RNA sequence: CCUGAAAAUGGAUGGCGCUCAAGCGUGUUACCUAUACUCUACCGUCAGGGUUGAUAUGAUGCCCUGACGAGUAGGCAGGCG
RNA sequence: AUAUGUAAGAAGUCCUUGUUACUUAAUUGAACGUGGACAUUUGAAUGAAGAGCUUUUAGUGGGCCAUUUUUGGUAAGCAG
RNA sequence: AUACUGCCAGCUGGGACUGAGGACUGCGACGUAAGUCAAGGAUGCUGGCAUAAUGGUUAUAUGCCGCCCGUCUUGAAACAC
């Protein structure tokens, strides 16, 4: 019949990695997660307490509980036409603060700092961030740069 | 009640465009402009014309 | 053809025009949306549209909600403005003397009113002395206490009244109900 | 309240006045248009004297057309051509070039002809089929006060004022170009130029990115 | 459309390591400039590490013909992909422009190894006017001196549908 | 007789119609499912808040 | 292009017929026409608004503006008998 | 490659605690707060056709066919 | 000083379809001062005919198109009922 275990289609994922096997390296348990701190999830295979279910390798969360080994990770999940609600109780070798989260609060303070900065003399900062722009015009000198002219090659075996 | 189309119906133009009648009368469509004589390098016409 | 992100002909979803044939209500709309495109006052747009409520959305209001109503600060000579049915309140002692304005008084209410010394008004006459709506206050009932919204949602792990007949012993709180027969919900 | 000549007479003179700055914008604009493209040829003009080659600048504007029906379309080019508010065919867009729109493009090219509008079809454009979205609804602009009471707040008083803010893609771009309803064109007077539309243009087809002869084909679409 | 020799120049895109790029040009053959920017990209992609996306082109341009009047022996050297595999040809065509040539040459190639514009890479457009440096039969026969042949069977296209005479086919 | 088995054919196109909404976001949170160490903790804190406002703003 | 290349009623590049094609590869145009696109009129639907004005015009009346219109099973609405 | 999670802020950010019975060696923190500093840029783009929400109920619960990926099968207008 | 490209709020022609809509308003243009105008939708002039002439209906012919409805069904004109 049919297989549907809870950990069944996990042999890659939950695989160690390659010359990482082992004891878990201690920084991971030096780390701190506070309720709101946004965390990404990838399971440790080596550490099978606390271990999310398949579907949540690779989804990115909010604390909203901490206990002794562990928090809680609010997840959206989707079931059906609506995201529903999960709750994970996961060990802290299974999930690491998102670093997107981390740059951005970065910015927060760098939009903070250079509204500052302008407001000290109104000079319209614009912290808003700009998709790239079509290039501007430019002159391309020739001196030491003469173009080199190219033809397609004749075919050839090179076997 | 009626849309009118400027490019046609001069007047719709005009109530649009003032400038249309500056723009007409002197002749900006087909306007002169002056003359030097500045030669491209001869660099330039030998990459082009290069075989 | 036009690739269609909304649907076609979608009516508004609201009510305009009350499903009710009382000429009385009818003649109160008709001042009413006068007043709400005349005069730019929040107030008569919020009491046009009041006006349209169904009766569950119109739930009573008690002269004890409205007493209270009347003890918010500044508001104790304010206008009390119910669209609906006014109700009389047997568990308070004491009333003020302030002017309510509804579509409908129980007795009670009317007579508890007039006795403490205020006015018992409809709201046209609430409308020649306040047209934009001045010092009032609109008093809305409580509409999430009736008995058929407790069985709205019912499902497992949701605390939502069964519909049911007959309340006791073996009727439903069996398994299903209890741990002790198979599971609780 | 007599009320002939006092508030006629007011109300013409504030007319006229608004004529006046119209027409010193358009005379600017005019100015501001010529003088960009004589630099663009001087430029040239100048590399080549120097031994060099003037690149000119990527272009800021394009106008996209879809070219194709809304049957049979997947997904996710489906919601870009929404997004881009070409729900018909032959409907068109102005779309301020960025690395974000760019990308937008490149999903929906099977679907679309764009490429590099000039001034003079931008002009043509706006001024033969130009309504603006005013209240949810598609009015047709045919006078000044309609973009000056919609668009005003930044700056832009004119059809011209509107036009200059495509054509030289302005900080109120997002606004004056959403501010134009969809415009819808007709089939191409003379034809699409090739026996079948649904190959890239390169391939000899219609669709995808036409850079200058997008001028044709919506001059002759319009 | 007709074709129309472009010069196509340019380069990878300046990074802060390597400003200046190497600014590669090609003479390529194409119905107008977005066609020619595309087979540009097309070839130097296959010449070097750069597509579209990395590098930008700094110069598109027309190159003419020097003197459209005159007829010359054009020497063209092509490579082609076939229904099997892949064959070098050098062809030769009389004309009075290197792209009504190449116009002669793709409608050759289309006709004789039904090769589509998709599968002909031109490699060598190559003008002589010095007999000797002719290979091809079919071009040196025009070569002789003093020549002169008729135009046997000369068929007179009819304007209308009917025609009170039988037709002569002298010259 | 046979019948098809199973397919996920046109349940994507189902959950579109009114579909993929992410849940509604509130202010404070359920303190359900959090520590009772802390719950406990949370509800005197939240207390003395309550009567210190109290007496500031009496 | 030809050989390889054999199936049963008579027979189908759709048919006629076509041979510097009306075949095949390719290029360039011109031209034809969908219930599609543009514009205009009229019907309906929906939406957004105006309107307490004179010794004529019930305010679910009158009016302005824009968009939209395929439909089985099915739902609802307004009507006909 | 394609597909996919999250984030791109007014429920956000910068003070010796203001509270606690939690926690800390400890006013140490944690959580939640009072007062202070931030509307045309409210912290990418494009769009938004009004958001959000509730109740109730019909029909349906035999499917089939392109392209692409793909399993069994010599294959099938086959089965999945 | 030119078969190319681009632009002109450049000019001069030849055809077609449409004429929606107020008892009184807007935006504009044109002369230096009775005001006119192609500027928020057709008017002017001139004929013929007040009748089956136009038109409605119906029959036929002609051009092109049109399988038998109901049902079950993935699929019906079915050599399915």
């Amino acid at each position: 019949g049919k297989s549907h275990g809870y950990r069944s289609r996990t042999r890659y994922m939950f695989q160690r990695d390659f010359r990482k096997h082992g004891a878990v390296h201690l920084s991971t348990y030096l780390k701190v997660y506070k309720v709101g701190d946004i965390v990404d999830i990838k399971a440790n295979g080596s550490i099978q307490k606390g271990m999310p279910h398949k579907f949540y390798q690779g989804k990115t969360g909010v604390v909203y509980n901490v206990t002794k080994s562990s928090v809680g990770v609010i997840i959206n999940k989707m079931v059906g036409n609506r995201y529903l609600e999960k709750r994970l109780n996961l060990r802290v070798e299974h999930i690491k603060h998102s670093k997107c989260r981390q740059e951005f609060l970065e910015r927060v303070k760098a939009n903070a700092a250079k509204r500052a900065e302008a407001k000290a003399q109104g000079v319209a900062v614009q912290l808003k961030r700009q998709p790239a722009q079509p290039r501007e015009s430019r002159i391309v000198s020739t001196e030491g740069n003469v173009p080199q002219t190219l033809a397609p090659v004749p075919y050839e075996t090179f076997i | 009640v009626l849309k009118k189309n400027p490019l046609k119906n001069k007047q719709v133009l005009l109530r649009l465009n003032p400038y249309a009648k500056v723009f007409a009368a002197e002749k900006l469509g087909s306007k002169k402009a002056e003359k030097t004589g500045t030669k491209p390098a001869a660099v330039f016409t030998e990459t082009l014309k290069h075989d | 053809g036009i690739d269609h992100t909304s649907k076609q002909h979608k009516r508004s979803g609201h009510r305009t025009a009350p499903k009710s044939d009382n000429v009385y209500l009818k003649l109160l709309v008709k001042l009413y949306t006068f007043l709400a495109r005349r005069t730019d006052a929040p107030f008569n747009k919020v009491v046009l549209k009041a006006l349209f409520l169904s009766k569950i959305n119109r739930p009573p209001v008690s002269v004890s909600r409205i007493a209270r109503a009347l003890k918010q600060e500044g508001a104790a000579n304010k206008t009390v403005v119910v669209v609906g049915t006014v109700t009389d309140d047997a568990r308070i002692f004491e009333f003020p003397k302030t002017t309510v304005a509804a579509l409908r008084f129980t007795a009670g209410a009317r007579a508890k009113i007039v006795k403490a010394g205020g006015e018992c008004i409809t709201l046209d006459q609430l409308a020649v002395r306040a047209p934009k709506g001045q010092n009032t206050l609109i008093l809305r009932g409580p509409r999430n206490s009736r008995e058929a919204v407790r069985h709205f949602g019912m499902g497992p792990h949701k605390g939502k009244a069964p519909r049911i007949l007959s309340t006791g012993r073996k009727f439903e709180r069996a398994r299903g109900r209890r741990r002790s027969k198979g599971f609780k919900v | 309240a007599e009320q002939v000549a006092a508030e006629r007479a007011a109300r013409k003179a504030a007319n006229k006045e608004k004529r006046a700055i119209i027409l010193e914008r358009n005379a600017a604009y005019q100015k501001e248009y010529e003088t960009a493209e004589r630099n663009i040829i001087q430029a040239k003009r100048d590399a080549k004297a120097a031994g060099s080659y003037y690149v000119e600048a990527q272009h800021k504007l394009v106008f996209v057309v879809r070219i194709k029906g809304i049957n049979k379309i997947p997904p996710k080019p489906r919601k870009v051509l929404q997004l881009l508010r070409l729900t018909r065919i032959n409907s068109g867009t102005f779309v301020k070039v960025t690395k974000a729109t760019l990308e937008l493009l490149k999903l929906i090219e099977p679907y679309v002809a764009y490429g590099y509008p000039s001034y003079s079809t931008i002009r043509q454009l706006v001024y033969k089929r130009g309504f603006g979205k005013i209240n949810k609804q598609r009015v047709p602009l045919s006078d000044n006060a309609i973009i000056e009471a919609n668009l005003g707040k930044y700056g832009i008083l004119s059809i011209d004022d509107l036009i200059h803010e495509i054509i030289t893609v302005g900080p109120h771009f997002k606004q004056a170009n959403n501010f134009l309803w969809p415009f819808k064109l007709s089939n191409p007077s003379g034809g699409w130029g090739v026996p079948r539309k649904f190959k890239h243009f390169i391939q000899g087809g219609s669709f995808g990115n036409r850079e200058e002869f997008i001028n044709k084909l919506v001059k002759s679409m319009n | 459309a007709h074709f129309k020799e472009y010069q196509v120049i340019g380069r990878r895109l300046p990074t802060e390591s390597v400003p200046e790029p190497k600014l590669f040009r090609m003479r390529i053959f194409a119905s107008n400039e977005v066609i020619a920017k595309s087979r540009y990209w097309y070839f130097l992609q296959k010449l070097h590490k750069v597509k579209k996306a990395s590098g930008e082109i700094v110069s598109i341009n027309q190159i003419n013909e020097a003197h459209p009047t005159k007829v010359k022996n054009f020497g063209v050297w092509v490579r082609y992909d076939s229904r099997s595999g892949t064959h070098n040809m050098y062809k030769e065509i009389r004309d009075v422009s290197r792209v009504a040539a190449v116009e002669t040459l793709y409608q050759d190639m289309a006709a004789r190894h039904r090769a589509r514009f998709r599968s002909i890479h031109i490699l060598k457009v190559a003008e002589i006017e010095k007999t000797a440096d002719v290979k091809r039969q079919y071009v040196k026969q025009f070569l002789t001196k003093d020549l002169k042949f008729p135009l046997p069977h000369r068929v007179q296209k009819s304007t209308k549908t009917f025609s009170y005479k039988r037709p002569s086919t002298f010259y | 007789a046979k019948s098809k088995n199973h397919t996920a054919h046109n349940q994507t196109r189902k959950a579109h119609r009114n579909g993929i909404k992410k849940p509604k976001t509130y202010k404070y949170p359920s303190l359900k499912g959090v520590d009772p160490k802390f719950r406990r903790n949370h509800k005197h804190a939240l207390h003395g808040t309550a009567k210190a406002l109290a007496a500031a703003k009496k």
